[PDB]
């Protein structure tokens, strides 16, 4: 079974700092692209950041509203992918969930549970 | 960014009834290798949203044949006959031939008396 799981959502003020964890597993974590997507209570769903697999450098990729503030990264060896924000926004407060491309189904076909941020 | 809008964001319908979801994109979703990536999400309270149909017209696993995904190109419909309990929650529609990967509004469906 393919699994993914959040956690360090939580209550923050604007301009603060909060770094999200996502433990896999149930496919190959170093072959996969991994992402963070967002449930904006604005927005709606919206893709936020992706890092790439080692053999494409592990590069990283954001969308304009967050980048400079919000850094994605991975390890490998825990089959982790992390996302860490800063200078918050009240404009970043929404459920966060952590995805990936997969090999069966090379879009975001599998979720974790989601952990919510809210920016006071 | 690919912008997907669908209607209507509420869908009352009686139980054993039909509901037909419209979504559409801003460009066409026919990838270069010629398949379409327009996919269904449905999520439920709480939870967080489940891949229901992909590649237009493909049940995931464990979806009954009672969704029936089509069309092509920028406009597509999910249709959800014979409606039960079990359907009830938000059905999306995303694309993920163009990155980054983008998603509709959302369409609760729910049981009207």
């Amino acid at each position: 079974e393919v699994k993914l799981e959040e956690s360090g959502g939580g209550l923050v003020q604007p301009g603060g700092s909060m770094k999200l964890s996502c433990a896999t597993s149930g496919f190959t974590f170093s072959d996969a692209w991994m992402d963070w997507v967002r449930q904006s209570p604005e927005k709606g769903l919206e893709w936020v950041a992706e890092i790439r697999n080692k053999a494409n450098n592990h590069a990283t990729y954001y969308a304009e509203s967050v980048k400079g503030r919000f850094t994605i990264s991975r390890d490998d060896s825990k089959r982790r992918v992390y996302l860490q924000m800063n200078t918050l926004r009240a404009e970043d407060t929404g459920i966060y969930y952590c995805t990936g491309i997969y090999y069966h189904y090379p879009w975001f076909a599998y979720w974790g549970q989601g952990t919510l941020v809210t920016v006071s | 960014d690919v912008v997907m809008t669908q209607t209507p964001l509420s869908l009352p319908v009686s139980l054993g009834n039909q509901a037909s979801i419209s979504c559409r994109s801003s460009q066409s979703l026919v990838h270069s290798n010629g398949n379409t990536y327009l996919h269904w999400y449905l999520q439920k309270p709480g939870q967080s949203p489940k891949l229901l149909i992909y590649k237009v017209s493909n049940r995931f696993s464990g979806v009954p044949d009672r969704f029936s995904g089509s069309g092509s190109g920028t406009d597509f419909t999910l249709k959800i006959s014979r409606v039960e309990a079990e359907d009830l929650g938000v059905y999306f529609c995303s694309q993920s031939t163009h990155v980054p990967f983008t998603f509709g509004s959302g369409t609760k469906l729910e049981i009207k008396r």
